[PDB]
């Protein structure tokens, strides 16, 4: 925790998503990484 | 080998190849004993001994040394060595991998509303 | 909720330094739980208890 996310003001391809997931795992844990992945999946599908 | 490891079940009777191999061994052994009891000509006794050796060979490992003992159809009989070797052998078919209980199998479709730790089971 | 259990699980996996040892402890605890309860599911209650004990 305690690591505030950076405002990614750019286009988001697969590389950016993989980088974001890795950062989230490194800073937040494995269940917040799971939550983030589910939220991104929902947003992308919508 | 114990009889339940070479089952002779009734569907017709389905028999393991070990029964036929063992019968060959027993038949040749009994004939050899009879020949040794009646003082048969030496060539006949020697040929029977050769036959007994070949029958025991086919029992231990069919086709390793001589010709392969085929069955009713022209297929090799599965001897003792053929049981414990190969991808269909005992080790790889029943000891390192088994068919298990409490198992199912079905086609998979995509569940988009499920969570990553969940699955949809019919 | 399921999410709550997942967070508590992750919480216990860390600070244990051995995922195997802490899985064994959870199994044992849940076993005792159900045993002294037959007199929620065991593994779940076990994880809840162990998380609440980690303060």
């Amino acid at each position: 925790a305690k690591s505030a996310p950076i405002f990614r003001n750019r286009v988001i391809d697969k590389k950016q998503l993989k980088k974001l997931i890795g950062w989230t795992f490194a800073h937040y844990g494995t269940a917040k990484t799971a939550v983030v992945a589910d939220d991104l999946k929902a947003l992308g599908f919508r | 080998i114990p009889p339940d490891l070479r089952p002779m079940v009734q569907l017709r009777f389905a028999t393991s190849d070990l029964n036929d191999l063992y019968r060959r061994v027993i038949n040749r052994n009994n004939r050899l004993a009879r020949l040794q009891e009646i003082l048969a000509p030496e060539i006949i006794v020697r040929n029977e001994k050769r036959m007994l050796q070949e029958a025991v060979d086919a029992l231990i490992d069919n086709g390793r040394r001589g010709r392969t003992v085929v069955g009713a159809n022209n297929r090799p009989l599965k001897s003792l060595s053929d049981i414990i070797e190969g991808k269909q052998g005992r080790f790889r078919q029943n000891l390192l991998g088994k068919r298990v209980d409490y198992s199912g199998r079905s086609v998979i479709v995509v569940g988009p509303n499920l969570k990553i730790h969940q699955c949809g089971l019919p | 909720d399921s999410q709550d259990l997942l967070f508590k699980a992750e919480s216990l996996i860390v600070n244990s330094t051995n995922r195997y040892h802490v899985t064994l402890q959870i199994a044992r605890r849940a076993k005792q739980a159900r045993y002294e309860e037959m007199e929620i599911k065991p593994v779940l209650r076990a994880i809840l208890e162990m998380s609440d004990e980690l303060n």
